[PDB]
Protein backbone atom coordinates (compact mmCIF):
# COMPACT_ATOMS: atom_id res chain seq x y z
CA UNK A 1 0.00 0.00 0.00
CA UNK A 2 2.84 2.13 0.78
CA UNK A 3 2.51 2.92 3.89
CA UNK A 4 6.10 2.76 5.51
CA UNK A 5 8.15 5.45 4.41
CA UNK A 6 11.25 4.20 5.71
CA UNK A 7 13.38 1.17 6.49
CA UNK A 8 13.41 1.59 9.87
CA UNK A 9 9.43 2.09 10.15
CA UNK A 10 9.11 -0.89 8.36
CA UNK A 11 11.69 -2.65 10.53
CA UNK A 12 9.89 -1.33 14.07
CA UNK A 13 6.13 -2.51 12.39
CA UNK A 14 7.00 -5.94 11.75
CA UNK A 15 8.96 -6.48 15.14
CA UNK A 16 6.13 -5.54 17.06
CA UNK A 17 3.34 -7.14 15.19
CA UNK A 18 5.98 -10.27 15.17
CA UNK A 19 6.29 -10.09 19.11
CA UNK A 20 2.48 -9.72 19.39
CA UNK A 21 1.01 -12.34 16.67
CA UNK A 22 2.26 -14.97 18.25
CA UNK A 23 0.71 -14.60 21.40
CA UNK A 24 -2.49 -13.28 19.67
CA UNK A 25 -2.45 -16.84 17.38
CA UNK A 26 -1.21 -18.91 20.42
CA UNK A 27 -3.94 -18.35 22.82
CA UNK A 28 -6.77 -18.05 20.10
CA UNK A 29 -6.59 -22.13 19.76
CA UNK A 30 -5.42 -22.77 23.63
CA UNK A 31 -1.63 -23.41 23.00
CA UNK A 32 1.29 -22.24 25.10
CA UNK A 33 2.95 -19.31 23.02
CA UNK A 34 6.13 -20.27 24.68
CA UNK A 35 6.19 -24.13 22.80
CA UNK A 36 8.53 -25.30 21.14
CA UNK A 37 6.68 -27.06 18.46
CA UNK A 38 4.29 -23.84 18.26
CA UNK A 39 7.58 -21.76 18.21
CA UNK A 40 9.03 -24.58 15.25
CA UNK A 41 6.17 -23.55 13.25
CA UNK A 42 6.09 -19.94 13.94
CA UNK A 43 9.70 -19.14 13.70
CA UNK A 44 10.48 -21.36 10.49
CA UNK A 45 12.33 -19.79 7.46
CA UNK A 46 11.94 -16.33 9.23
CA UNK A 47 15.37 -14.85 7.13
CA UNK A 48 13.51 -15.90 3.71
CA UNK A 49 10.67 -14.23 4.56
CA UNK A 50 12.44 -11.39 6.16
CA UNK A 51 14.73 -11.25 2.55
CA UNK A 52 11.24 -11.15 0.78
CA UNK A 53 9.43 -8.07 2.55
CA UNK A 54 13.01 -6.08 2.35
CA UNK A 55 12.64 -6.60 -1.54
CA UNK A 56 8.95 -5.87 -1.72
CA UNK A 57 10.40 -2.77 0.50
CA UNK A 58 12.96 -1.53 -1.27
CA UNK A 59 11.14 -1.65 -4.47
CA UNK A 60 8.52 0.88 -3.12
CA UNK A 61 11.43 3.38 -1.60
CA UNK A 62 12.78 3.31 -4.83
CA UNK A 63 10.25 4.29 -6.84
CA UNK A 64 9.12 7.17 -3.97
CA UNK A 65 12.60 8.15 -4.22
CA UNK A 66 12.20 8.89 -8.05
CA UNK A 67 8.96 10.74 -7.62
CA UNK A 68 10.54 12.62 -4.85
CA UNK A 69 13.29 13.81 -6.78
CA UNK A 70 10.81 14.59 -9.72
CA UNK A 71 8.78 17.13 -7.48
CA UNK A 72 12.30 18.93 -5.31
CA UNK A 73 13.90 19.18 -9.20
CA UNK A 74 10.77 21.50 -9.94
CA UNK A 75 10.10 23.53 -7.02
CA UNK A 76 14.06 23.92 -6.97
CA UNK A 77 13.57 25.27 -10.63
CA UNK A 78 10.65 27.42 -10.15
CA UNK A 79 13.06 29.63 -7.94
CA UNK A 80 14.34 31.34 -10.79
CA UNK A 81 11.85 30.49 -14.00
CA UNK A 82 8.75 31.65 -12.22
CA UNK A 83 9.15 35.21 -12.81
CA UNK A 84 8.22 36.84 -16.14
CA UNK A 85 11.25 39.08 -15.72
CA UNK A 86 13.82 35.99 -14.75
CA UNK A 87 12.56 34.18 -18.03
CA UNK A 88 13.66 37.40 -20.09
CA UNK A 89 17.21 37.56 -19.26
CA UNK A 90 19.55 34.90 -21.24
CA UNK A 91 21.35 34.35 -17.69
CA UNK A 92 18.21 32.10 -17.19
CA UNK A 93 18.82 29.64 -20.24
CA UNK A 94 22.43 29.57 -19.16
CA UNK A 95 21.36 28.59 -14.81
CA UNK A 96 18.89 26.30 -16.65
CA UNK A 97 22.09 24.72 -18.94
CA UNK A 98 24.08 24.40 -16.02
CA UNK A 99 22.04 23.43 -13.70
CA UNK A 100 21.21 20.11 -16.04
CA UNK A 101 25.08 19.81 -16.97
CA UNK A 102 26.15 19.93 -13.00
CA UNK A 103 23.40 17.57 -11.71
CA UNK A 104 24.32 15.31 -14.25
CA UNK A 105 28.13 15.39 -13.44
CA UNK A 106 27.97 15.16 -9.49
CA UNK A 107 25.09 12.69 -9.66
CA UNK A 108 22.36 15.14 -8.21
CA UNK A 109 20.16 13.94 -11.52
CA UNK A 110 21.59 9.72 -11.05
CA UNK A 111 19.87 8.72 -14.66
CA UNK A 112 19.25 10.21 -18.47
CA UNK A 113 15.95 9.04 -18.09
CA UNK A 114 15.61 11.32 -14.72
CA UNK A 115 16.99 14.29 -16.82
CA UNK A 116 14.76 13.68 -19.85
CA UNK A 117 11.81 13.76 -17.53
CA UNK A 118 13.30 17.19 -16.27
CA UNK A 119 13.92 18.59 -19.33
CA UNK A 120 10.24 17.86 -20.51
CA UNK A 121 8.49 19.44 -17.54
CA UNK A 122 10.67 22.36 -17.45
CA UNK A 123 9.87 23.12 -20.61
CA UNK A 124 6.06 22.13 -20.26
CA UNK A 125 6.10 24.57 -17.12
CA UNK A 126 8.29 27.33 -19.41
CA UNK A 127 5.61 27.26 -22.19
CA UNK A 128 3.08 28.29 -20.17
CA UNK A 129 4.15 31.34 -18.16
CA UNK A 130 4.92 34.88 -19.92
CA UNK A 131 8.44 35.22 -20.92
CA UNK A 132 8.95 32.31 -21.82
CA UNK A 133 8.87 31.84 -25.53
CA UNK A 134 12.15 33.85 -24.84
CA UNK A 135 13.79 31.27 -22.47
CA UNK A 136 12.92 28.66 -24.82
CA UNK A 137 14.64 30.06 -28.03
CA UNK A 138 17.34 30.72 -25.94
CA UNK A 139 17.94 28.08 -24.24
CA UNK A 140 16.99 25.74 -27.63
CA UNK A 141 20.94 26.30 -28.72
CA UNK A 142 22.20 25.29 -25.85
CA UNK A 143 24.28 21.73 -25.91
CA UNK A 144 23.04 18.48 -23.23
CA UNK A 145 24.74 15.22 -23.55
CA UNK A 146 22.46 12.28 -22.54
CA UNK A 147 23.07 8.19 -23.62
CA UNK A 148 26.59 8.89 -24.89
CA UNK A 149 25.48 11.92 -27.35
CA UNK A 150 25.44 15.32 -27.37
CA UNK A 151 23.02 17.22 -28.94
CA UNK A 152 21.31 20.62 -28.99
CA UNK A 153 17.83 21.43 -26.65
CA UNK A 154 16.43 21.73 -29.90
CA UNK A 155 17.77 18.48 -31.86
CA UNK A 156 16.82 16.55 -28.37
CA UNK A 157 13.30 17.45 -28.72
CA UNK A 158 12.45 16.82 -32.43
CA UNK A 159 12.17 19.45 -35.07
CA UNK A 160 7.84 19.10 -35.22
CA UNK A 161 7.67 19.00 -31.56
CA UNK A 162 10.32 21.83 -31.41
CA UNK A 163 7.86 24.22 -33.71
CA UNK A 164 4.95 23.12 -31.22
CA UNK A 165 6.41 23.94 -27.94
CA UNK A 166 7.06 27.27 -29.85
CA UNK A 167 3.78 28.03 -31.04
CA UNK A 168 2.49 26.64 -27.46
CA UNK A 169 5.10 29.51 -25.60
CA UNK A 170 4.10 32.01 -28.03
CA UNK A 171 0.13 32.01 -27.67
CA UNK A 172 -0.21 30.64 -24.27
CA UNK A 173 0.52 34.51 -23.11
CA UNK A 174 -3.24 35.32 -24.75
CA UNK A 175 -4.72 32.57 -23.50
CA UNK A 176 -3.48 32.53 -19.27
CA UNK A 177 -3.85 36.47 -19.26
CA UNK A 178 -7.50 38.25 -20.39
CA UNK A 179 -5.85 41.58 -20.46
CA UNK A 180 -3.55 40.79 -23.09
CA UNK A 181 -6.33 39.58 -25.21
CA UNK A 182 -8.40 42.36 -24.30
CA UNK A 183 -6.03 45.09 -25.23
CA UNK A 184 -4.91 43.41 -28.47
CA UNK A 185 -8.46 42.53 -29.71
CA UNK A 186 -9.66 46.69 -29.11
CA UNK A 187 -6.92 47.93 -30.76
CA UNK B 1 24.95 -39.12 12.00
CA UNK B 2 21.74 -38.88 13.39
CA UNK B 3 22.80 -37.21 16.93
CA UNK B 4 24.81 -34.86 14.35
CA UNK B 5 21.33 -33.92 12.43
CA UNK B 6 19.45 -33.57 15.64
CA UNK B 7 21.77 -31.89 17.03
CA UNK B 8 22.04 -29.31 13.73
CA UNK B 9 18.11 -29.12 13.46
CA UNK B 10 17.58 -27.79 17.24
CA UNK B 11 20.49 -25.10 15.85
CA UNK B 12 18.20 -24.13 13.29
CA UNK B 13 15.45 -24.13 15.77
CA UNK B 14 17.20 -21.85 17.95
CA UNK B 15 18.83 -19.64 15.58
CA UNK B 16 15.05 -18.78 14.21
CA UNK B 17 13.73 -17.92 17.44
CA UNK B 18 16.58 -16.14 18.19
CA UNK B 19 16.00 -13.76 15.15
CA UNK B 20 12.51 -13.38 15.66
CA UNK B 21 12.73 -11.90 18.83
CA UNK B 22 15.91 -9.64 20.10
CA UNK B 23 15.90 -6.43 17.68
CA UNK B 24 19.47 -5.77 16.31
CA UNK B 25 20.47 -3.58 19.34
CA UNK B 26 18.69 -5.87 21.61
CA UNK B 27 20.89 -8.68 19.96
CA UNK B 28 24.19 -6.27 20.38
CA UNK B 29 23.43 -5.34 23.93
CA UNK B 30 23.28 -8.90 25.12
CA UNK B 31 26.15 -10.34 23.30
CA UNK B 32 28.11 -7.97 25.63
CA UNK B 33 26.17 -8.96 29.06
CA UNK B 34 26.03 -12.75 28.33
CA UNK B 35 22.42 -12.81 28.89
CA UNK B 36 21.51 -14.04 25.70
CA UNK B 37 19.32 -16.86 24.28
CA UNK B 38 20.81 -20.08 24.15
CA UNK B 39 24.29 -18.74 23.74
CA UNK B 40 25.79 -22.13 25.24
CA UNK B 41 25.18 -24.20 22.36
CA UNK B 42 28.28 -22.98 19.53
CA UNK B 43 26.44 -24.75 16.81
CA UNK B 44 23.23 -22.14 17.74
CA UNK B 45 25.63 -18.83 17.51
CA UNK B 46 27.03 -20.28 14.30
CA UNK B 47 23.27 -20.95 12.64
CA UNK B 48 22.77 -17.66 13.92
CA UNK B 49 26.16 -16.15 12.12
CA UNK B 50 25.42 -17.85 9.23
CA UNK B 51 22.00 -16.37 9.18
CA UNK B 52 23.01 -12.90 9.81
CA UNK B 53 25.70 -13.17 6.62
CA UNK B 54 22.90 -14.39 4.17
CA UNK B 55 20.63 -11.30 5.39
CA UNK B 56 23.21 -8.93 5.00
CA UNK B 57 24.70 -10.19 1.47
CA UNK B 58 20.70 -10.10 0.67
CA UNK B 59 20.41 -6.34 1.50
CA UNK B 60 24.50 -5.56 0.10
CA UNK B 61 22.94 -6.75 -3.23
CA UNK B 62 19.58 -5.44 -3.51
CA UNK B 63 21.14 -1.94 -3.35
CA UNK B 64 23.33 -2.21 -6.36
CA UNK B 65 20.12 -3.73 -8.29
CA UNK B 66 18.18 -0.78 -7.64
CA UNK B 67 20.74 1.51 -8.72
CA UNK B 68 21.49 -0.67 -11.79
CA UNK B 69 17.70 -0.62 -12.94
CA UNK B 70 17.38 3.10 -12.11
CA UNK B 71 20.17 3.43 -14.79
CA UNK B 72 22.95 5.07 -12.92
CA UNK B 73 25.87 3.03 -14.07
CA UNK B 74 26.53 4.29 -17.40
CA UNK B 75 29.07 1.67 -18.22
CA UNK B 76 29.86 -1.68 -16.98
CA UNK B 77 33.32 -0.41 -14.87
CA UNK B 78 31.56 1.97 -12.99
CA UNK B 79 28.99 -0.65 -12.05
CA UNK B 80 32.34 -2.97 -10.88
CA UNK B 81 33.64 -0.55 -8.87
CA UNK B 82 30.88 0.23 -7.00
CA UNK B 83 29.58 -3.03 -6.36
CA UNK B 84 33.20 -4.27 -5.30
CA UNK B 85 33.39 -0.82 -2.80
CA UNK B 86 30.14 -1.63 -1.59
CA UNK B 87 30.54 -5.21 -0.88
CA UNK B 88 33.53 -4.59 0.89
CA UNK B 89 32.20 -1.71 3.01
CA UNK B 90 28.50 -3.48 3.42
CA UNK B 91 30.60 -6.78 5.35
CA UNK B 92 31.59 -4.57 8.15
CA UNK B 93 28.24 -2.56 8.46
CA UNK B 94 26.31 -5.10 9.07
CA UNK B 95 28.63 -6.91 11.03
CA UNK B 96 29.02 -4.64 13.95
CA UNK B 97 25.63 -3.57 13.69
CA UNK B 98 24.88 -7.10 15.00
CA UNK B 99 28.02 -7.61 16.93
CA UNK B 100 29.07 -10.00 14.94
CA UNK B 101 33.15 -10.09 14.39
CA UNK B 102 33.11 -9.15 10.44
CA UNK B 103 36.57 -11.88 9.97
CA UNK B 104 33.94 -14.31 11.64
CA UNK B 105 33.89 -17.99 9.22
CA UNK B 106 30.95 -18.55 10.05
CA UNK B 107 29.74 -15.15 8.99
CA UNK B 108 31.83 -15.05 5.59
CA UNK B 109 30.11 -18.49 5.40
CA UNK B 110 26.75 -16.71 5.13
CA UNK B 111 27.96 -13.49 3.28
CA UNK B 112 30.23 -14.58 0.50
CA UNK B 113 27.72 -17.83 -0.46
CA UNK B 114 27.07 -18.01 -4.12
CA UNK B 115 28.51 -14.89 -5.03
CA UNK B 116 28.83 -16.13 -8.47
CA UNK B 117 25.41 -16.65 -9.20
CA UNK B 118 24.42 -12.79 -7.78
CA UNK B 119 27.44 -11.88 -10.12
CA UNK B 120 26.08 -13.25 -12.91
CA UNK B 121 22.17 -11.81 -11.61
CA UNK B 122 23.41 -8.26 -12.05
CA UNK B 123 25.61 -8.57 -14.82
CA UNK B 124 22.47 -9.70 -16.65
CA UNK B 125 20.49 -6.76 -15.33
CA UNK B 126 23.30 -4.25 -16.34
CA UNK B 127 23.45 -5.31 -19.96
CA UNK B 128 19.64 -5.14 -20.22
CA UNK B 129 20.29 -1.35 -19.61
CA UNK B 130 23.67 -1.06 -21.49
CA UNK B 131 21.51 -2.47 -24.95
CA UNK C 1 -15.43 17.99 -7.02
CA UNK C 2 -14.73 21.84 -6.53
CA UNK C 3 -14.56 22.53 -10.21
CA UNK C 4 -18.15 21.77 -10.69
CA UNK C 5 -19.03 23.95 -7.94
CA UNK C 6 -20.20 27.72 -7.46
CA UNK C 7 -17.52 29.44 -5.52
CA UNK C 8 -15.27 26.42 -6.17
CA UNK C 9 -12.43 28.93 -7.79
CA UNK C 10 -12.25 31.31 -5.05
CA UNK C 11 -11.51 28.29 -2.77
CA UNK C 12 -9.08 26.35 -5.19
CA UNK C 13 -7.38 29.91 -5.68
CA UNK C 14 -6.80 30.54 -2.16
CA UNK C 15 -5.66 26.75 -1.48
CA UNK C 16 -3.56 26.88 -4.46
CA UNK C 17 -0.30 28.98 -2.57
CA UNK C 18 -0.68 26.28 0.29
CA UNK C 19 1.76 23.40 1.23
CA UNK C 20 1.41 19.98 1.00
CA UNK C 21 4.34 17.56 1.67
CA UNK C 22 4.45 13.93 -0.70
CA UNK C 23 6.84 11.65 -1.13
CA UNK C 24 9.26 13.25 0.81
CA UNK C 25 9.09 16.81 -1.16
CA UNK C 26 7.26 20.07 -0.22
CA UNK C 27 5.20 21.80 -2.52
CA UNK C 28 2.44 23.93 -2.71
CA UNK C 29 -0.75 22.77 -3.98
CA UNK C 30 -0.62 24.80 -7.27
CA UNK C 31 3.47 23.14 -7.83
CA UNK C 32 2.09 19.52 -7.33
CA UNK C 33 -0.63 20.22 -10.18
CA UNK C 34 0.85 21.05 -13.31
CA UNK C 35 1.20 24.58 -14.68
CA UNK C 36 -0.99 23.90 -17.75
CA UNK C 37 -2.86 21.64 -15.71
CA UNK C 38 -3.51 24.19 -13.03
CA UNK C 39 -4.50 26.74 -16.06
CA UNK C 40 -7.04 23.89 -17.03
CA UNK C 41 -8.24 23.76 -13.68
CA UNK C 42 -8.80 27.36 -12.99
CA UNK C 43 -10.52 27.75 -16.73
CA UNK C 44 -13.31 24.88 -15.85
CA UNK C 45 -13.69 26.52 -12.39
CA UNK C 46 -14.39 29.41 -13.28
CA UNK C 47 -16.53 28.42 -16.60
CA UNK C 48 -18.58 26.05 -15.09
CA UNK C 49 -20.85 28.36 -13.15
CA UNK C 50 -22.73 29.02 -16.28
CA UNK C 51 -23.04 25.33 -17.51
CA UNK C 52 -24.58 24.08 -14.49
CA UNK C 53 -26.83 26.85 -14.16
CA UNK C 54 -28.87 27.97 -17.33
CA UNK C 55 -30.38 31.28 -14.94
CA UNK C 56 -26.67 32.68 -14.64
CA UNK C 57 -26.15 32.09 -18.20
CA UNK C 58 -29.51 33.42 -19.05
CA UNK C 59 -29.12 36.67 -17.17
CA UNK C 60 -25.35 37.43 -17.97
CA UNK C 61 -26.31 37.29 -22.26
CA UNK C 62 -29.73 39.22 -21.88
CA UNK C 63 -27.72 42.07 -20.23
Amino acid sequence: EGVFRTREEMEEYRHSRLQEGAKVYAEQFGIDPEDVDYQRGFNGDITERNISLYGAHDNFLSQQAQKGAIMNSRVELNGVLQDPDMLRRPDSADFFEKYIDNGLVTGAIPSDAQATQLISQAFSDASSRAGGADFLMRVGDKKVTLNGATTTYRELIGEEQWNALMVTAQRSQFETDAKLNEQYRLK
Amino acid sequence: TAKEQRARDLADERSNEIIRKLTPEQRREALNNGTLLYQDDPYAMEALRVKTGRNAAYLVDDDVMQKIKEGVFRTREEMEEYRHSRLQEGAKVYAEQFGIDPEDVDYQRGFNGDITERNISLYGAHDNFLS
